């Protein structure tokens, strides 16, 4: 989750957005390097009453600012493609849990062995137990075993909802009458949280994401108990 | 008379001068529903106690400041006054069909007011996606009223694209080549081209969404065999040039602005700056799904609209440098419009940067509806698209009027204005990486600092809008008429005198074959 | 192609005038010819309740509202089967 | 006095009355497709029909007979209307995009293939074929037409021009006929949905355009086209083309392969 | 195969599109059709201006394929240059119409 | 028929200053008003329309 | 560019005015909206 | 004819500089006022 | 033979993150099968693989709606 006064991601909870983290400084570094060059070259040009008004040669210095960032941007493409073909790979997940849209709720749907299926609904702000996170809890959260390769098949059964949890990098859209698939690899326990991210009408704000991380151990418990 | 000038008008600036009004006020109506955002999230708890309607409030404001406010003021306005200037046409290709052009807008804008006003009005966010968009989440005529606003728009930009194109090719002087005509036509010229292929495909888009709605087709109806995907493709393959359109008469203007106030006969690299705006508008019609990177497309097809998106950074660079290049060695003239347009370099290039760190498919993933995307935007739009407008309005003000501004008071309103947005959308960023999603009329506690400080920033902007009322006012108050301009040499547009005359080029300009 | 013919010497619109008469229209009369003739009431479909077809999300505004605009009882059901 | 060769146009009301009818159309679908009402949608027909006769009038007025398309006017023309044609292959751009989205992907719904389960599409060697050949057919005799004009030969344009009109108008009834004949509708999913979208956009295009030759016929009947001007009869002729050939990308797509 | 009834401009062109028509049999451009043909613009060979007022704003290529014009108006009297590379300019002013 | 263009010419080229879309007699005059008055009343109607669908009815 | 003087000045008193019309004309009608909804949320 | 210059160019008179103000005031004023009353009418209604 | 199932194994016709088909083809696949055997002497043992991946896979909505209408006759798929 995010905390008060925090400038950037949430700290990673998965491998793929440690190397989301690491990628965005490799790139908000060019950005730091290209806006502080053009306010240099802005200032630069606006202090000095030296003038050359007369005509300007315009083929020479045009390769210096056309080859340059084409060498930055591949600098840019090459990290980000990888990350992205890591996003999808051949990872042979040792379990699978659908999640449904709806306005406004998640449905989990645990189906590997049993017919597990529950609703997942945000704690109003009056039903707060001291210490829960205003807009943020659910009364049933996603429990999921730890350091196991999931697969999230993600859907709806009304209309576009988006299923993300920015500690782990995942957003992938609930689209009716399609099965959108995201792998799911926390590398520790915990709760991690998350809100829907398609506007879904009048409670877009309002339907939020809890995982609870716990060992494999107590997930089985969990399940049997949940039927 | 009114009426034979005004409701009648075959005249390019006449027209000019209306679609200018139209924008200003509308501008109003987008700035209002802009501070409903802000005061919604100002602090913590719902204010509005309807969140229908803070999303009705938040579609709105994108429809009437994109639609109603940039278009108008930018190719309406500015395109019908300057164009035939600044090419020695008396005045447009189709000068009557041009009226219609304008005319459509009004009852386009009221449609649209219209669709708030009917049942709970349309709070689907300017994309209008199926379902949330369909008959069954969105029963009733907000939607449909939404849709022919859109229809309206679009026929009268279709119908308008097609007279710049026709005036900027066929009426120049004889001996003039198009490689001879001024950045601001030019970038008018690629704008029409643009509008013309891409509304076309909206209008079927959105027809597709009306027939869906009534008449029981299942274009994105899973049901009967639809795809909610088919419409954002056919939205975007539109949606993304209509960002190119809404900034690239902007890159004209200050092309000139900064040329004219460094005393340069011409801007730095001038074919340079075709080839850049030609470049831009052929590589914004193939990066559409850069808009649909969570949709669940193939990782290939995410690989490549990712790849591509990069390239116009290229292009784009070439006029960013080459309007650096045109202050190297300038007599530099501290204007308001010069401010302006110096303004736009540097906040432009900073939303430019932000929109190739979205170019990754691997980074939208985190980032994709968050407040990044809406800082990347504000950026290119608040501080790119209305640094523009500002900077050509006061710069070319006297021109359309006979008066001047007050230039100290001009000043002052460029920094309360540079103040406002920047304390508005700079954090935002912030929210955006610690992963507050867009369309969000409340926050978790954590988000409270960045909304409070966005807010207060947004009512600073507030003050600038209203001064600068005041201003226009004072002008006219005043009646300071223009004596004399300089640099009219390389700048037709004022060589006819404040204002000029309702008939110019009678007798066409003498251009030699040599 | 070439198509298999010549012309090319003295344009007239006589040339367009002998195609029009000469293969344009002839080839009109040919495909009326085979349609005229294979035409003849297709023995009707029969009624399966499909929920992807016979779609009703809204009312049509003329009508009761269930009929599409070129209904045909012959050929084409309502969501509940044919018509009498 | 002027002494360039463009038309500085007459105040004219016509932009107004097109941009007011433009809102009652709007206005009246939405009045009838959500409080069952047409009033709006009649009135709304009616000042457009109004609005379009005076403003072409006017423009034949402007032409024919006060002479103000000299051939700098005439070139502005040509340009505007391939730019207006250009704005329409865009706009058909969009169905054939979605018949090929969703042909080419069919879902679980409609029994993931195409055509779905459970519609019993029309052979395209019967009445298409038909309509294939009269629409080609009416391309042969409208360039008749325009040979015809330019050889100054009035009897023999008209006489092409009407056979062109006649194909253009046969094509539409047997257009109107497949519709009723055809068991399958609008409402029949996806394939409803793009198969009479699509085809009901062309026909209302083959309408327009037999409607512009009608009136370049009766223009030609009062002689207002010379041998070497009549930039309305060619405009028509190049609209003409346009439906004839969306008519085939149509007949290949929707008709013959997704069948 | 053969028959007239179809006017000729010759016979039925009117109003402006006829004047253009006229003039041009003539070799005349009294419509600014063409672009008009320069000569060595020296002092006493100065680039004749057509007007039909006492000034007309001239625009100069001073050099073929520079992207800018330089526009100034030329008044009826001395010879008048460009302020960029200095060719001559003279207004021949009026008739062009009667 | 008769090629009758160079009267309506004469007729539509006459120099009494009415714009082109009035130059045509009487007709124009009453045609025009008629498609005015349609538009405005239409236009006021489809205000009135649009007030009665702004509020709701039970 | 250079101007001829105000055809009709404008004083210091008047653009006090001026600028009070004009920033009263966007705050009251908003600012009465906005203090009532407290009686609009709850009617 | 239609009249040129300055002041003149425009469909709104600036004869009166407060009979200007009074004018630009309901321009702009009735434009940044409407979504209030429209939020206020969606408030209202339910 | 051949079990020990904890979820449905990767399946390179199905590569890409669109998985609609996946359930699909599982589902037909499966009620394709428990036709065949059960109409022709032999036993739906062999089917098991394709209902488990089919379970694994497809929303309960989807398979209880299409369950619905194979008993209703108005199922789109050839079975
Ligand atoms: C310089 C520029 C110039 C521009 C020019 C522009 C002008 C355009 C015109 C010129 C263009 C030329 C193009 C080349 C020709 C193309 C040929 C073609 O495709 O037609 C095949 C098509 C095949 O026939 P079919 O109906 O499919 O037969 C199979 C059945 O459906 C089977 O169905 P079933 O199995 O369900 O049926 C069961 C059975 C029931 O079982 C029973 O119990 C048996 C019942 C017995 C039925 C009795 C039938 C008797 C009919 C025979 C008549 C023969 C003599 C008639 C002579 C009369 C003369 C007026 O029924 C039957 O018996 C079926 C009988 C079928 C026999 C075929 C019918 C005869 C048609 C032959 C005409 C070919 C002429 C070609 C054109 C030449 C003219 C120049 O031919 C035609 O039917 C007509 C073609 C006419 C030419 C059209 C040209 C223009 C339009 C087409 C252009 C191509 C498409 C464009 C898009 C492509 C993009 C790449
Ligand atoms: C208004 C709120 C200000 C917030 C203050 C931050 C508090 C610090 C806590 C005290 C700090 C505690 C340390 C905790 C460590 C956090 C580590 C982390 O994960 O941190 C992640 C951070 C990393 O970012 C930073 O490292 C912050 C950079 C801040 C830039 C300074 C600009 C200040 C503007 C002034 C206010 C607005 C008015 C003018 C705006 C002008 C526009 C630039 O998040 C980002 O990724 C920011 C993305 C910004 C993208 C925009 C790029 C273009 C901007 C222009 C650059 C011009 C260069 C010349 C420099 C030229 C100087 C102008
Ligand atoms: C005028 C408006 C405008 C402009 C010009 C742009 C310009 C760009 N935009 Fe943006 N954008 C929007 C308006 C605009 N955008 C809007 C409104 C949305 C939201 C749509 C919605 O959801 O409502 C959006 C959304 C958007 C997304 C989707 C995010 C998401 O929904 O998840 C992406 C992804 O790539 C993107 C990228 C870009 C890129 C690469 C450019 C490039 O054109 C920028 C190029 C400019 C520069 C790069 C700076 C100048 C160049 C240099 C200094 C050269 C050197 C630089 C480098 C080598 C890096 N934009
Ligand atoms: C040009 C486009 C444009 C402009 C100008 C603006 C202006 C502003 N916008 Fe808007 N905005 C969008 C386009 C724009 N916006 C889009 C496309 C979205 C997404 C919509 C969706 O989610 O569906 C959006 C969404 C959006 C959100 C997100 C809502 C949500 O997702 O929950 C917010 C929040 O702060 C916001 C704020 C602002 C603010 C504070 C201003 C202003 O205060 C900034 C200051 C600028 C001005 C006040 C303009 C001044 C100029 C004039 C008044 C014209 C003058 C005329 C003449 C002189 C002739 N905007
Ligand atoms: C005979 C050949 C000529 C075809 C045209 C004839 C009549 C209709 C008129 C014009 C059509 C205009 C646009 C296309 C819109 C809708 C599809 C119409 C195609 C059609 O005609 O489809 C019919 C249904 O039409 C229906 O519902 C009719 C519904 C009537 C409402 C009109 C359409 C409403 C939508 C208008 C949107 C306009 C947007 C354009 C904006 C301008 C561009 C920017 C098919 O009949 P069916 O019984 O379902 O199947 C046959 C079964 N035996
Ligand atoms: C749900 C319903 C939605 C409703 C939306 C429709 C909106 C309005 C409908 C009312 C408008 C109809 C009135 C006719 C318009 C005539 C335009 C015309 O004919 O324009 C001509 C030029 O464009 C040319 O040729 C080339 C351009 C020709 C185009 C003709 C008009 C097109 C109108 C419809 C466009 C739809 C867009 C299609 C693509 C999506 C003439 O231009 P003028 O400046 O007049 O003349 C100048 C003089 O030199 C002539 O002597
Ligand atoms: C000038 C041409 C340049 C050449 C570039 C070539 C590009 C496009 C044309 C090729 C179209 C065939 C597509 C072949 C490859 C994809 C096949 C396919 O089937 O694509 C389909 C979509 O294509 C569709 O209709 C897509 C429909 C077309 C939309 C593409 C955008 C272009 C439209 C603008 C053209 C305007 C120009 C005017 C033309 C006269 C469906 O998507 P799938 O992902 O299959 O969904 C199922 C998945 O689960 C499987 O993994
Ligand atoms: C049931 C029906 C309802 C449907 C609504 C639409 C209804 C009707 C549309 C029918 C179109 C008729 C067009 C009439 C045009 C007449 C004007 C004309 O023909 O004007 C000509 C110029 O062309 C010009 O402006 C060019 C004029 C441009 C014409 C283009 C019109 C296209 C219409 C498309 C509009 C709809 C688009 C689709 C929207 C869904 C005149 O110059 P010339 O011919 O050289 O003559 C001069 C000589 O006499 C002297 O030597
Ligand atoms: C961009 C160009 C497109 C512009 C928009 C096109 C306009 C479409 C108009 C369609 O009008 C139809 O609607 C009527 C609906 O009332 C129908 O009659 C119906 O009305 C009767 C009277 O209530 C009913 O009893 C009957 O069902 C009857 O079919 C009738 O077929 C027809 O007039
Ligand atoms: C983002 C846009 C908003 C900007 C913020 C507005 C700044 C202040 C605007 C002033 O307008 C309000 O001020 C009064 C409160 O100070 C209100 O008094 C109301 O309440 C008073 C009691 O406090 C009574 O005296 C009155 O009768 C009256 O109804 C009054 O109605 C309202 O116009
Ligand atoms: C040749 C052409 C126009 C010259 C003219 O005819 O006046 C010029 C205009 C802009 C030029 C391009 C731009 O300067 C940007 C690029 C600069 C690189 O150094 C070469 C390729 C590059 C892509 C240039 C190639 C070429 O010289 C262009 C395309
Ligand atoms: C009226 C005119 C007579 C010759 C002339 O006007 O100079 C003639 C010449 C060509 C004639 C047309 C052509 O012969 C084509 C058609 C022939 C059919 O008899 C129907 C009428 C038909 C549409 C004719 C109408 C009319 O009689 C036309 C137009
Ligand atoms: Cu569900 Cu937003
Ligand atoms: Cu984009
Ligand atoms: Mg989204
Ligand atoms: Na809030
Ligand atoms: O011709
Ligand atoms: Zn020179």
């Amino acid at each position: 989750m995010a905390y008060p006064m925090q400038l950037g991601f949430q700290d990673a909870t998965s491998p793929i957005m440690e190397e989301l983290l690491h990628f965005h400084d490799h790139t908000l570094m060019i950005v730091f390097l290209i806006s502080s060059l053009v306010l240099y070259i802005i200032s630069l040009m606006l202090t000095t009453k030296l003038t050359h008004t007369s005509t300007m040669d315009a083929q020479e210095v045009e390769t210096i600012w056309t080859i340059l960032p084409a060498i930055i941007l591949i600098l840019i493409a090459l990290p980000s493609l990888r990350i992205l073909y890591m996003m999808d790979e051949i990872n042979n997940p040792s379990l699978t849990v659908k999640t449904m849209g709806h306005q406004w709720y998640w449905s989990y749907e645990y189906t590997d062995y049993e017919d597990l299926s529950f609703d997942s609904y945000m704690i109003p702000t009056s039903e707060l137990k001291p210490g829960e996170l205003r807009l943020l809890e659910v009364d049933n959260r996603v429990v999921l075993p730890m350091e196991m390769t999931i697969r999230m098949l993600v859907s709806s059964e009304d209309v576009l909802h988006s299923w993300a949890v920015p500690s782990l990098g995942l957003k992938t859209d609930a689209i009716p009458g399609r099965l959108n698939q995201t792998t799911l690899m926390s590398s520790r326990p915990g709760l991690y949280y998350g809100q829907c991210s398609e506007i879904c009408g009048s409670n877009h704000s309002f339907m939020p994401i809890v995982l609870e991380l716990v060992p494999l151990k107590y997930f089985e418990k969990w399940s049997a108990s949940m039927l | 008379m009114f009426i034979n000038r005004w409701l009648f008008s075959t005249n390019h600036k006449d027209i000019g001068t209306l679609y200018l009004l139209f924008g200003a006020w509308a501008g109003m109506v987008g700035t209002a529903l802009s501070l409903l955002i802000r005061a919604e999230l100002g602090q913590p708890g719902t204010l509005l106690g309807d969140d229908q309607i803070y999303n009705v409030v938040v579609t709105a404001h994108a429809f009437v400041m994109i639609f109603f406010m940039v278009m108008p003021i930018m190719i309406g306005g500015f395109g019908n006054w300057l164009v035939p200037l600044m090419i020695g046409a008396p005045d447009m290709a189709f000068p009557r069909m041009n009226n219609m052009s304008f005319w459509l807008l009004p009852p386009s804008f009221l449609l649209l007011l219209a669709s708030s006003m009917v049942e709970a009005g349309a709070g689907t966010g300017w994309t209008v996606y199926p379902p949330l968009a369909g008959n069954l989440a969105h029963a009733g005529a907000s939607v449909d009223l939404t849709i022919f606003s859109l229809h309206l728009a679009g026929v009268s930009s279709i119908l308008g694209a097609i007279n710049f194109i026709t005036t900027i090719i066929n009426m120049k002087p004889p001996a003039m080549s198009q490689y001879q005509t001024p950045l601001f036509v030019w970038s008018v010229m690629i704008t029409a081209v643009l509008l013309l292929l891409s509304l076309p495909v909206l209008a079927a888009g959105i027809t597709m969404l009306l027939t869906d709605r009534n008449l029981n087709t299942t274009f994105f109806d899973p049901a009967g065999g639809g795809d909610p995907i088919l419409y954002q493709h056919l939205f975007w393959f539109f949606g993304h040039p209509e960002v190119y359109i809404l900034i690239l008469p902007g890159f004209g203007m200050i092309s000139h602005i900064v040329t004219y106030y460094s005393g340069k006969k011409e801007p730095f690299g001038y074919m340079g700056m075709v080839w850049a705006m030609m470049s831009i508008g052929f590589l914004g019609f193939i990066v559409w799904a850069h808009h649909m990177f969570t949709v669940g497309m193939d990782v290939d097809t995410r690989a490549y609209f990712t790849s591509a998106t990069m390239i116009i950074a290229i292009p784009t660079g070439v006029k960013v440098f080459s309007w650096l290049a045109t202050l190297h060695g300038g007599n530099i003239k501290w204007s308001p419009a010069m401010m302006w347009a110096l303004g736009f370099i540097f906040l432009f290039t900073v939303g430019g940067l932000t929109g190739i760190v979205l170019a990754n498919s691997s980074l939208d993933i985190v980032l994709h509806d968050t407040y990044y995307v809406v800082a990347h935007f504000h950026y290119v739009l608040s501080m790119g698209a209305v640094f523009a407008i500002m900077g050509g309005f006061v710069h070319w003000f006297p021109l359309f009027s006979g008066y001047t501004l007050n230039d100290t008071w001009a000043k002052i309103h460029f920094a309360i204005m540079f103040v406002g947005v920047n304390m508005t959308f700079f954090p935002q960023h912030f929210l955006g990486l610690s992963g507050m999603p867009r369309r969000y009329s409340d926050y978790p506690d954590a988000y409270t600092m960045w909304n409070t400080i966005s807010s207060m920033g947004s009512f600073i902007s507030l003050t600038a809008v209203m001064l600068m009322v005041f201003i226009i006012w004072e002008a006219f108050a005043s009646k300071r008429e223009v004596l004399t301009v300089d640099l009219t040499t390389t700048n037709l547009e004022w060589l006819n005198g404040c204002p000029p005359p309702y008939h110019t080029f009678e007798e066409p300009t003498y251009v030699n074959l040599k | 192609a070439s198509a298999a013919k010549g012309d090319h010497g003295g344009t007239g619109a006589r040339t367009w005038r002998f195609l029009t008469f000469g293969l344009a229209l002839p080839s009109v009369a040919l495909c009326t010819l085979n349609s005229w003739l294979h035409s003849g009431h297709r023995e009707r479909p029969a009624f399966i309740p499909y929920h992807h077809l016979r779609i009703r999300t809204k009312p049509f505004s003329w009508g009761d509202g269930n009929h599409t605009f070129f209904h045909n009882p012959r050929v084409n059901p309502l969501p509940t089967g044919y018509e009498k | 006095h002027q002494t360039h060769a463009y038309h500085m146009v007459n105040p004219s009301p016509w932009p107004l009355t097109g941009a007011l009818s433009a809102l009652l159309m709007t206005s009246g679908l939405t009045m009838w497709f959500h409080f069952n009402s047409m009033t709006l949608l009649m009135i709304g027909l009616t000042t457009n029909m109004l609005t379009m006769y005076q403003w072409w009038r006017d423009v034949i007025r402007e032409s024919t007979f006060q002479g103000h398309h000299t051939p700098a006017v005439q070139k502005g023309l040509r340009y505007g209307m391939i730019l207006f044609i250009i704005s329409e292959v865009l706009f058909f751009t969009g169905f054939f995009w979605a018949f090929y989205h969703s042909s080419l992907a069919p879902t679980p719904e409609l029994g993931g293939c195409w055509p779905p389960t459970g519609i019993h599409p029309l052979n395209p060697l019967e009445v298409p074929l038909l309509n294939t050949s009269v629409l080609l057919a009416s391309g042969v005799s409208i360039t008749w037409a325009h040979h015809s004009l330019m050889e100054g030969d009035r009897k023999h344009m008209l006489q092409a021009l009407f056979i062109t009109i006649t194909l253009g108008v046969y094509f539409t009834l047997l257009q109107a006929s497949e519709y009723y004949e055809a068991p399958f509708t609008i409402s029949d999913g996806v394939y409803g949905s793009t198969f009479f979208v699509a085809t009901g956009f062309h026909g209302l295009h083959v309408i327009i355009g037999s409607t512009f030759l009608i009136v370049c016929f009766f223009r030609q009947l009062k002689f207002h086209f010379t041998s070497n001007h009549h930039f309305g009869f060619e405009a028509a002729a190049w609209y003409w083309h346009f439906v004839d050939v969306v008519w085939l990308f149509l007949y290949v797509s929707i008709y013959w392969w997704g069948s | 195969a053969s028959g007239g009834g179809v006017p000729t401009d010759e016979e039925q062109a009117t109003g402006l599109e006829r004047e253009v028509m006229l003039a041009a049999r003539k070799g005349q451009d009294p419509y600014n059709i063409l672009a008009p043909k320069a000569t060595s613009g020296t002092k006493e060979d100065p680039n004749l201006v057509p007007s039909i007022t006492n000034k007309r704003i001239v625009g100069c290529i001073c050099e073929e394929d520079n992207s800018t014009v330089i526009w100034f108006w030329l008044h009826k009297g001395e010879a008048q240059r460009c302020p960029s590379c200095g060719t001559h300019y003279k207004l021949v002013p009026h008739q062009l119409a009667h | 028929f008769e090629n009758r263009v160079a009267e309506k010419q004469k007729l539509f080229q006459e120099d009494n200053g009415l714009p082109v879309h009035l130059k045509g007699g009487a007709t124009d005059n009453i045609l025009y008003r008629v498609t005015m008055t349609l538009c405005l009343g239409g236009t006021l109607y489809s205000l009135y329309c649009l007030g009665w669908a702004s509020f709701p009815h039970k | 560019i250079t101007a001829k003087p105000a055809k009709t000045p404008t004083s210091p008193k008047e653009q006090a005015i001026g600028l009070s019309v004009t920033f009263l004309s966007f705050l009251l009608p908003a600012g009465w909206v906005l203090y009532h909804l407290d009686n609009y949320k709850k009617s | 004819h239609y009249e040129e210059g300055p002041g003149k160019n425009i469909p709104f008179s600036v004869e009166n500089k407060w009979r200007l103000l009074a004018m630009m005031t309901l321009f702009f004023g009735s434009g940044f006022a409407a979504p209030f009353f429209i939020v206020r009418h969606q408030l209202l209604k339910k | 033979k051949i079990k020990n199932y904890q979820t449905a194994p990767f399946d390179s016709r199905f590569p890409n993150q669109n998985q609609t088909r996946n359930c699909w083809q599982n589902y037909l696949d499966f009620h394709r099968c428990e036709k065949a055997m059960t109409a022709k002497g032999g036993d739906v043992s062999v089917c098991e693989w394709y209902r488990r991946v089919y379970k694994s896979l497809c929303p309960i909505s989807w398979v209880s709606t299409w369950d619905d209408r194979r008993a209703e006759g108005t199922f789109p798929g050839k079975i």
